[PDB]
RNA sequence: CAGCGAAGGAUUUGGUGGAUUACUAGCUAAUAGCAAUCUA
């Protein structure tokens, strides 16, 4: 029916859900806005998504967040990934795919812990 | 032959003087081409 | 003259966002306060280095730089002074402690002086970095060293160390706490004013490099 | 700089046709594919038409003045070509499947023979204008009753004489008006005729049976009329004859057997004169140069081709290809000559002066993967899946190291450090990357880290960092070398295929599953950027699939990639019919190739002709399987801006000539051929010369670099400016390569890298396909005349100063 | 005006003019032998396809042709042309100045007719032969006689008889002794189609007012007439497959079909042919068949077939109406713009002054087809605006292609006469597109193109904005705001680096991409009109209104080139794809080819029309051109690609004029130089003895020698002695007959002596040297210190001194090219 | 709910016709006859 997609995003043990719908601009976090997300010093971490490419992509769109799992830091990874590759794969299916490659290369540039978390690890020396 | 052209993707094609020999080696007009330990 | 309209809608959305938050979207500021553009190592031989060129928001970058060599060069100068800061037995894993407090460390070097902190730290370990010192050789057991020369990883890194245990020793028993007394270290070592620890330290070993050349 | 026309076909000498010499003794052409291929053999090169057909070519004819020729395939589509400008002037649709065509020995007629019906038509000119319809019909005669096999004309172009597979054979007059001269019909073999001919006067005329018999009719009596005077025979026993020619004036007979076997006679005396053969797979086609010296003969299924000439046993070329296993390519690094791995197991050697093979390598038992070259030209490496990495000296042409596992099995990847120390090679189903020594041969050791088949492996050129790619969605970055044997994984989005890295060894290109290649600095694990190749590689719809082209995904990705030398641009080919470059710091598709438009190979077409569809089935799964189109492996050149690309038909290799272009540089009004011209009569050489560089026509830059007198080569190879040293080296390599003037060449090049060899030492990366092919004419023609030279110097100084007389 | 580097090859996209065509049968099969303007062409029935052409023009215009059999008669301003398979094969002259009329095929008289009611009948010499070709007689018929021609034709049945049909009056003849025989009553009014009906001698002929009389010949009356309100009737036809039916077609674009047997219509067909073109100018059954061809003047030939009854027991009174069956039509106005679609030289796209947009097929020309004005739904809930009812779209002005990310999203855009938007198309599927890209500042669209990655659209207003669009959304991206008046053409880079906008105000505006900034500004003398990117060399020629072609380069912004010497406004350029030419056509009725690289004007061919668009193909061989009138599009062939041309300035050496240049023999006698040709000669000629070892199977030379010899130089000898085959050089030298005295010896060593003094093949004379010294060197070691083939070696060997300059400069150049590639 | 919006809008599906390869006319006993017939 109403277009829609839905993404995560995986730090240590923290996952993050992204429903990213047509809407209009609205940003939330389990039901909370985004301003009111702790430990308000990671707050331009879990920004930056929405801060790097400018608004005016988030005009038309509405996300809903849900996180479980993992700490604080943990969390606003989590949050941020979603954030970010739920609005890359809006930009895919439903829009520019020239938008959606130039997200792509605004947060590749930026860091791709921002689209791809770094799981196989350790290292047996 | 049979079992590899059955187990694969991609298609595989299959007394006088002289077969000729076309496929031949070594040749950029070479009789010595051993090495000088070789001799 | 010229323009170029890439907008045509202002930003109007359904959660509203800080005013200063969407005018931190036109350029991205060190904890929405501090650009990192017009910030220069005044010295050569540390830039690249010392990471200016690639802006943060905060001091908390989740990146990798400790698997390969030299790319712990590479993560930003303002977190690298944080993760020094949070090393002490204390204090251990309480990097967003640290993050906050080295926040309201440059923020009153600010307000002190003003020109940005950013600026003020990336001189300051230009100023502080050593430039020479000694190697204990063997020499058969006896009082032996013969000065070299160090290499500006090491520079960097014993730059930051000796600024944060600087401020820890100079706030161990006092009314400052580590904010400020990390601040006027940073001050006085952007001065290069020979009052802070870090570069007392740096000009003993190097006054002993000379001695024992 | 990106133009690449297709300039050659290497491998597949011969499939399928008939071959024909020039008039001249100079040109053979081959039916090669779709496509003919043209060798010169004296002036030791070839080319390949650039046309193509859209099936199979089945029939070749020129004219006696080597103007134009035609070529028909499997259903008559007929396309003729200017001989002399390679371009096509008129497509043309006979309406049933063709068998042989023949111009006149005048070359004002040409007769085919499509099905039964014979047909005369009178050719175009080459000076007469590119008209509509070209063809005039002459006129079209039905005598037989099945279909035509061969066909000849008189050595005037007066009657025609025509042999079918109706037992029959017959004659014809082209004009309306000697109906009486020749009107009979030849009757009396037993099996299908298929040659007929004149002798060297009209009057004996020779007919060839399929079982070997052979009648001489002669027109004479018991008014009388074309009494067999005579039935020799051949008595080769399960070999039926299966292509026949006849030099008239020479008298010479040629026939190819069923049974692999040709024998050439003297026939109006009837005497064998060579029975031999050259492989168990018959002769499909021989043919005989106009001067009889020379013969060539075809065999189709193993794609061989061989003239031989027969007054002295000398064999001109004698060559073998392959077709659609052709699995992995590389270049020498000198660009000269190339190597063909092929899937039967043998790696052939060719070279790109000429277009033959002058070394295969029959040694592996299974496939052969992937090869490269290594240790400063001269060895290259092979691995398989017997089980073995082996080694390969290229100047003694033998193996000299075989490189086993410890449990045989089968590899699909390999790398090699540039300092030719060790090689690495990487399975499907061991998870690990075996390295050895190379120069002892046993295993050094087995690294590991992944956890899927390792699909690709590289060496970085200069630091010799390890960089592999594997299924398990990761490349990883292994350096092996002093004391440490430190990995570094790097994630990627989908599983990964095809690693290239780039000259410098600073960033590695990656060609992932889903249809986007990344790039990843390597110093950092920092993504430069990827490039979204998917929605521009036309990927056929195949003939039995029942999907559309478009939501299909056999191919939307690419299998092999590689850069160009100087770092900036990336070749990548798939299972696809495309091969596509881009460009990587503006990260956008600069061209995108078709490798053949021909349905006789299967995924070409992404829209099949629906009146081929019935009830059930299609109408070409009906058999009375059909391969796919794949590009392999493809490779820009060293010493070139040309790049192969090793598919199902061979090697397709495009290349720039910068002849055909205005490709200028920052000229303005003032400079102006003329104005380079009347500079060099005035004689300011520098001036005329960097005056010839903006203009960029290469024939300016030929007439004033050879009008540049030598007393000054020194003063102006000074004065030449920083940003034209590029283009003046590469121009010097790619014409010294093949000019004349050598020691005008030397002094250039020693005045240009005396002057100015720090900026190249500072710039190596700037000149790097530059002076290598300089490189490449150095050590191959100068560094051999001076070897004959200096041999001439020693056997003299020898015979005179040594005596002896008994 | 005759040309030098295009010829012209053919009018493609055109199909009828409003000649009256004919039909022609063969065995079971029926050909349409139809008119376009000069001319004619031959279609087939059964699937339409072309079949024929005529292989070159005629004089005049075609006024009137036939066809019997195999033959096509063409009739044009004084002539008629007996024709098979399209090829002329015999002209007729007539024997007067008039202009040629009608005319008619029987047995064996012809019969054409003038414009002044004069009637050359004509005779084929043997009543065997395949085609009239002697002239018999003139009738000419008198105005006391009856009225000025309208037709004429021999209906059957009659023995050497004719009918010509005036505008007053039907008056037949007997054709043999020239002789009339029964001039018919009077006619009350004009009369204007005549054709003859399958029953036994009457004819069917229609008058100006809407009746059609049945004239009976034989009984000579009238037998019915079919009444019909003020219809212009212009063609007339019966159907002859047993059911009888006539078919009058009216010139208001109206085809009636009357039933005869019982005086009723059984279907109108109203605007079948628009009426301004000429309605309905022939239309035709094919006879035994049931199906009607009809063609008009407006470039359109259709097929109506009937249908079987459905009435199984009724039958003949309960007729189907006709179905529409196959046609080939063009657009029937002057193409106002040009595109090519691949790069292949397939498809090509036209957009008429009629509104309609084409994709011809310049390969085969059935394959033509019109693209489709349906609108794609808005799936957000809008409706279609425009009207109600589908009218064609405004008239197209400008367009781009790119073909490269073709039907995947939208692929083409137009750009629309006074309207304030730009809608764009699909090129794959062949229909309008989803969206309508829209210029956001009121000034209408007057430059569109759009980015070689196939996403990036733009649009150029009148006001000077250019805004643009993505097209696999349609929605907008960012608007450039430089100019101040009507912005004319846009283009941006292979590579999407930098992009070029080109104003009505002089401004050129040097943008780039990815960094929306401006980084150069041009500012020309003139307005600009018009502006072509070479994608590939990075040039793009401009318009001016002081007539120049300005080139300039876009990389250091300079103007490069400034082609002068037209004399009107140029209407259009292309880039030769090589960028070597620049085409450009101009209202001074001239289509004129500048070599770039000189500057020059190669070449100017006087066209008689003014030729609008000027378009090369993908690849070099096809320059389609069009013009102010004509509904076709001309397409020419370059000559230039089959052989080389000269680069020479006309007004109504040889090497730099073609273009080329060969390389001299040496650069003088100082430096060596190795031989021409083959560089393999070398290793065959040292390894010929382990090459033939390796590749077995399990005299006049010395009559010059010794010529040379008493004439003491060896330069013939030489020429002789290089350029012949490696196998007849060894065994030439092989056997040089040298028992006592050796002179033969001391002559081939004073001879490879003089050759390699000049400085000249010396890599050939080392190799002849060392050929001979495997050949015999045994005997010349043997009597070593012979007087004469020691100082013959003595000699030799200080000649040979000279070269070792050679290892000296390849051994300096080898060590410091591995250094400076190395270290 | 809104707006878009010229005497309707938006969908499902059959049949026919044109393309999906590059356009030299049909038949036969074929240097010609036929196209109304190859028969005497």
């Amino acid at each position: 029916a109403v277009p829609s997609v839905q993404t995560f995003g995986k730090k240590k043990s923290a996952t993050a859900v992204a429903h990213v719908k047509a809407g209009k601009g609205l940003i939330k976090v389990n039901g909370s806005p985004i301003t009111l997300v702790e430990p308000e010093i990671l707050r331009f971490k879990v920004y930056e998504p929405l801060l790097l490419v400018g608004l005016d992509k988030f005009s038309n769109i509405d996300i809903r967040v849900r996180v479980t799992g993992g700490g604080h830091v943990s969390q606003v990874y989590a949050i941020r990934q979603a954030i970010a590759k739920g609005l890359v794969a809006y930009h895919q299916k439903y829009v520019d795919e020239q938008s959606k490659n130039e997200l792509k290369k605004a947060f590749t540039s930026y860091d791709r812990t921002l689209l791809i978390a770094d799981s196989r690890r350790p290292e047996p020396k | 032959y049979k079992l590899d052209v059955l187990s694969s993707v991609h298609f595989v094609p299959k007394t006088p003087t002289i077969s000729m020999e076309d496929a031949q080696p070594l040749y950029m007009s070479n009789a010595s081409s051993l090495a000088p330990q070789e001799i | 003259d010229f323009e170029v309209v890439e907008e045509f809608t202002p930003v109007v959305l359904a959660t509203p966002i800080p005013e200063e938050v969407q005018q931190a979207q036109t350029e991205i500021k060190l904890f929405n306060k501090w650009s990192f553009e017009e910030v220069e190592v005044k010295d050569a031989s540390l830039v690249d280095y010392v990471q200016v060129r690639q802006p943060i928001f905060v001091a908390h970058t989740a990146g990798r730089y400790a698997n390969k060599r030299f790319r712990k060069a590479q993560c930003p100068i303002i977190e690298r002074l944080t993760n020094s800061l949070m090393m002490n037995g204390r204090n251990n894993g309480k990097k967003l402690k640290a993050v906050r407090i080295i926040k309201h460390t440059l923020d009153i070097i600010n307000v002190l002086t003003d020109q940005n902190p950013i600026q003020v730290v990336v001189d300051a370990i230009t100023n502080t970095g050593p430039r020479e010192d000694t190697t204990r050789v063997g020499g058969g057991g006896a009082a032996r060293r013969q000065a070299v020369d160090v290499s500006p990883l090491r520079r960097v890194n014993q730059a930051i160390a000796l600024l944060t245990i600087g401020a820890r020793e100079a706030a161990f028993r006092n009314i400052k706490t580590i904010a400020e007394t990390l601040a006027e270290e940073l001050i006085n070592a952007a001065k290069g004013s020979s009052t802070s620890y870090a570069i007392k330290k740096k000009d003993e070993l190097e006054r002993v490099a000379k001695s024992n050349r | 700089k990106s133009d690449f026309k297709f300039s050659n076909l290497l491998g597949t000498v011969y499939r399928q046709g008939n071959i024909t010499f020039s008039d001249d003794g100079k040109q053979l052409l081959s039916p090669v594919g779709n496509r003919v291929s043209v060798f010169d053999l004296i002036n030791n090169k070839s080319f390949t038409f650039e046309y193509e057909h859209r099936k199979n070519i089945a029939a070749i004819d020129l004219n006696k003045q080597g103007t134009l020729l035609i070529s028909i395939d499997e259903d008559g589509r007929a396309i003729l070509v200017n001989f002399k400008a390679r371009n096509v002037l008129h497509h043309f649709n006979f309406k049933e499947k063709c068998s042989a065509v023949k111009f006149s020995p005048d070359g004002r007629l040409f007769a085919l023979a499509s099905g039964r019906f014979l047909q005369i038509w009178k050719t175009p000119d080459v000076n007469k204008d590119r008209q509509f319809a070209p063809f005039v019909r002459h006129r079209v005669h039905a005598g037989h009753f099945q279909d035509i096999t061969s066909l000849t004309w008189s050595q005037d172009s007066r009657f025609i004489l025509t042999t079918s597979k109706d037992l029959s054979a017959k004659i014809w007059s082209v004009d309306s008006e000697e109906k009486n001269l020749a009107a009979t019909t030849f009757n009396g073999h037993r099996d299908y005729v298929m040659g007929a001919f004149f002798s060297h006067d009209q009057e004996k005329i020779y007919t060839v049976s399929k079982d070997g018999a052979v009648f001489v009719w002669e027109f004479t009596k018991r008014k009388y009329s074309w009494r067999i005077t005579k039935k020799h025979f051949f008595y080769a026993n399960q070999a039926k004859v299966k292509c026949v020619t006849f030099h008239p004036a020479t008298r010479l007979l040629a026939v190819g057997f069923t049974s692999g076997e040709f024998r050439l006679y003297d026939l109006p005396d009837f005497t064998l004169i060579q029975q031999l053969s050259m492989g168990q797979n018959p002769v499909n086609t021989v043919s005989v140069n106009q001067t009889g010296e020379w013969l060539a003969f075809g065999s189709s299924k193993l794609g061989q081709l061989l003239v031989y000439e027969w007054q002295s046993e000398s064999y001109i070329l004698k060559q073998q290809g392959h077709f659609d296993s052709t699995n992995s390519l590389a270049y020498s690094p000198d660009g000269s000559r190339v190597v063909t791995a092929s899937e039967d197991g043998k790696i052939k050697v060719w070279d790109i002066t000429s277009g033959f093979c002058l070394a295969t390598f029959e040694e592996h038992t299974s496939s052969v993967t992937a090869v490269q070259f290594a240790k400063r030209g001269q060895v290259m490496f092979s691995s398989s899946l017997d089980g073995t990495v082996r080694a390969w000296d290229l100047i003694r042409y033998r193996n000299f190291r075989t490189f086993t596992g410890t449990e045989r099995i089968q590899f699909n990847c390999l790398a090699v450090d540039p300092s030719g120390e060790v090689v690495c090679a990487g399975s499907l189903d061991n998870f690990d990357i075996h390295v050895w020594s190379v120069q002892t041969g046993q295993l050094l050791d087995a690294l590991s880290g992944h956890e899927g088949p390792v699909s690709c492996l590289s060496f970085s050129q200069e630091n010799s960092v390890l960089a592999s790619a594997s299924w398990d969605k990761t490349i990883r970055i292994w350096s092996i070398f002093g004391r440490s044997q430190q990995v570094e994984p790097i994630e990627v989005y989908s599983d990964v295929l095809a690693l290239s890295m780039r000259p410098d060894g600073k960033e590695v290109a990656v060609s992932t599953l889903k249809g986007q290649i990344s790039i990843f600095n390597i110093e950092d694990a920092k993504q430069v950027g990827n490039i979204d190749c998917r929605k521009d590689i036309i990927s056929g719809r195949f003939n039995q699939d029942r999907f559309t082209a478009k939501n299909s995904e056999r191919s939307k990705f690419f299998t092999t990639i590689h850069y160009s030398f100087d770092g900036m641009a990336i070749v990548a080919g798939g299972n696809n019919n495309s091969i596509c470059l881009y460009d990587v710091p503006n990260e956008v598709l600069l061209k995108r190739f078709i490798v053949s438009r021909n349905m006789a190979l299967n995924g070409t077409l992404e829209f099949l002709n629906s009146k081929k569809m019935t009830e059930a089935g299609s109408l070409d799964l009906i058999d009375d399987m059909r391969p796919e189109v794949r590009v392999t492996s493809v490779q820009f050149s060293p010493t070139a801006n040309a790049f192969a690309a090793a598919s199902t038909e061979g090697l397709l290799i495009y290349s720039t000539n910068d002849t055909i272009l205005f490709d200028p540089f920052d000229l303005d009004v003032d400079v102006t051929p003329h104005s380079t011209v009347e500079a060099l009569r005035e004689k300011q050489f520098l001036n005329a010369l960097v005056m010839a560089f903006r203009l960029n026509e290469e024939y300016l830059i030929n007439k004033v670099y050879e009008a540049i007198p030598i007393k000054e080569i020194p003063l102006v190879a000074s004065n030449i400016p920083a940003i034209y040293l590029p283009r003046i080296l590469k121009f010097i390599g790619d014409f010294a390569i093949e000019s004349q003037h050598i020691e005008f060449n030397l002094i250039w090049i020693k005045a240009l890298l005396s002057a100015s060899g720090g900026y190249i030492n500072e710039h190596k990366y700037l000149f790097s396909t530059a002076m290598r092919s300089i490189q490449r004419f150095i050590v191959r023609v100068a560094k051999e005349v001076v070897n004959t030279t200096t041999d001439n110097k020693y056997t003299y100084r020898f015979l005179v100063s040594t005596d002896g007389s008994m | 005006k005759n040309s030098k580097i295009f010829s012209p090859f053919r009018i493609i996209g055109n199909v009828s003019n409003g000649v009256p065509f004919a039909t022609g049968t063969l065995g079971s099969t029926f050909y349409i032998v139809t008119c376009v303007g000069k001319t004619f062409q031959i279609y087939d029935a059964n699937t339409l396809h072309l079949l024929f052409v005529s292989e070159k023009e005629t004089p005049s215009s075609i006024v009137a042709l036939s066809a019997h059999f195999h033959y096509v008669y063409a009739a044009y301003e004084n002539k008629v042309g007996i024709y098979k398979r399209g090829i002329e094969e015999h002209l007729l002259e007539l024997e007067t100045d008039a202009n040629v009329e009608h005319l008619c095929i029987f047995g064996d008289y012809l019969c054409a007719s003038t414009d002044d009611n004069s009637i050359f009948i004509y005779k084929k010499s043997d009543p065997q032969d395949k085609y009239p070709s002697e002239f018999y007689t003139k009738l000419t018929v008198t105005e006391i006689q009856g009225g000025e021609i309208v037709s004429l034709q021999h209906l059957a049945t009659y023995l050497n008889k004719l009918t010509v049909v005036t505008k007053s009056n039907v008056l037949l003849f007997n054709v043999r002794t020239g002789k009339l025989v029964f001039t018919s009553n009077e006619f009350p009014d004009q009369i204007t189609t005549a054709e003859p009906a399958p029953v036994l001698d009457i004819i069917a002929l229609g008058t100006v007012t809407g009746e059609v009389i049945m004239f009976n010949m034989r009984k000579g009356k009238r037998i019915r007439t079919i009444k019909i309100p003020q219809s212009r009737i212009s063609s007339l036809s019966f159907r002859t497959d047993g059911s009888s039916h006539l078919s009058v077609g009216t010139s208001s674009g109206d085809l009636i079909f009357y039933d005869l047997d019982r005086r009723s219509r059984i279907h109108v067909l109203k605007n079948i042919h628009r009426e301004s073109y000429g309605g309905v100018t022939q239309a035709t059954f094919l006879n035994g068949q049931p199906i009607i061809v009809t063609s008009g003047g407006d470039n359109s030939l259709k097929e109506y077939v009937f249908d079987p009854s459905l009435s199984q027991g009724s039958g003949d009174v309960v007729v189907q109406p006709p179905r529409y069956l196959r046609s080939r039509g063009g657009h029937s106005q002057p193409p106002s713009y040009i595109a090519f679609a691949d790069s292949q030289s397939h498809f090509m796209l036209s957009a008429s002054k009629d509104r309609s947009l084409w994709s011809f097929s310049l390969r085969k020309d059935a394959q033509s087809q019109e693209m489709s004005q349906r609108l794609h739904k808005k799936q957000d809930g809008g409706r279609v605006g425009g009207s109600t009812i589908k009218s064609k779209f405004p008239e197209i002005v400008a367009l781009a292609i790119e073909n490269a990310r073709i039907g995947e999203w939208e692929n083409i855009i137009t750009a629309h006469k006074d309207e304030k938007f730009a809608r764009t198309w699909d090129m794959r599927n062949k229909r309008v597109g989803r969206w309508t890209f829209d210029t956001t500042d009121d000034g209408f669209v007057k430059s569109v193109a759009m980015s070689q990655c196939g996403n990036f659209g733009f649009i150029g207003s009148s006001n000077g904005s250019i805004t643009i669009y993505n097209m696999q959304s349609g929605i907008l991206r960012k608007k450039y705001k430089l100019h101040k008046r009507a912005v004319t053409g846009i283009s941006l880079d292979g590579m999407n680096r930098k992009m070029v906008s080109c104003g009505l105000d002089g401004i050129v505006g040097f943008y780039d991409f990815n960094k929306s900034t401006l980084l150069g500004k041009l500012k020309l003398d003139a307005p600009i009109t018009a502006m072509v990117y070479h994608r590939s060399s990075d040039l793009f020629a401009l318009a001016l209104d002081d007539l120049s072609i300005v080139v300039i380069d876009a990389v250091t912004q300079r103007v490069v080139r400034q082609l002068w010497g037209h004399s009107n406004r140029i209407t259009a350029f292309d880039f030769s794809p090589e960028g070597r030419w620049i085409v450009s056509a101009s209202l001074d009725s001239t289509i004129r080819t500048w070599d770039l690289p000189t500057g020059g004007c190669i070449d100017g061919i006087i066209v008689d029309n003014v030729a609008t668009n000027v378009k090369f193909s993908p690849n070099g061989d096809l320059l389609a051109t069009t013009h102010v009138t004509g509904n076709g599009i001309c397409i020419w062939t370059n000559r230039a690609q089959f052989k080389t041309v000269s680069t020479r300035t006309i007004d109504e050496l040889n090497d730099i004029d073609f273009n080329t240049y060969t390389s001299l023999e040496q650069i003088d006698k100082e430096l060596l130089t190795l031989s021409i040709g083959p560089r393999s000669k070398m290793n065959t000629l040292l390894h010929l003895d382990v090459i033939r070892k390796r590749s077995k199977p399990k005299s006049h030379f010395t009559k010059q020698l010794r010529e040379g010899s008493q004439s003491k130089d060896y330069s013939s000898l030489l020429a002789t002695l290089i350029n012949f085959s490696p196998a007849a050089v060894d065994l030439e030298i092989r056997s040089l007959n040298s028992f006592e005295p050796f002179d033969e010896i001391v002559w081939f060593i004073d001879a490879l002596t003089q050759g390699l003094k000049s400085n000249k093949n010396f890599e050939l004379y080392e190799t002849f040297m060392s050929l001979l010294f495997k050949a015999h060197g045994d005997v010349i070691h043997a009597n070593n210190k012979n007087q004469d083939i020691a100082s013959a070696l003595q000699n030799w060997e200080d000649v040979h001194k000279k070269e070792d300059r050679l290892d000296d400069l390849v051994k300096f150049c080898m060590g410091v090219a591995a250094f400076v590639t190395t270290a």
